[PDB]
């Protein structure tokens, strides 16, 4: 029994390391929507004045 | 105490000035915009809002 808790343990870590990986792919992307979006509303900022 | 010619000459160079009046009126222009041409408004956004 102690032997197969700690291979599930063991797998339990991998596969948090794996989310934590997917999780950094996503918010990296969404930092660069947040830099478009950033720059977009500069743009308009720009093209409020008449 | 002065005669017609003198008038005449006079007239003519005031009507010379106010066309020129009426030109630069027209002439001037800032961007594709006639800033005398017209009685508009001309907004300036100056805020982050």
């Amino acid at each position: 029994r102690f032997t197969s808790n700690i291979k599930g343990l063991t797998q339990a870590a991998r596969n948090a390391n794996d989310g934590i990986s997917v999780a950094q792919t996503t918010e990296g992307a969404l930092s660069e929507i947040n830099n478009n979006l950033q720059r977009i509303r500069e743009l308009t900022v720009q093209a409020s004045t008449g | 105490t002065n005669s017609d010619s003198d008038l005449d000459s006079i007239q003519d160079e005031i009507k010379s000035r106010l066309d020129e009046i009426d030109r630069v009126s027209g002439q001037t222009q800032f961007n594709g915009v006639n800033v005398l041409a017209k009685d508009g408004s001309m907004k300036i956004q100056v805020g982050a809002n």
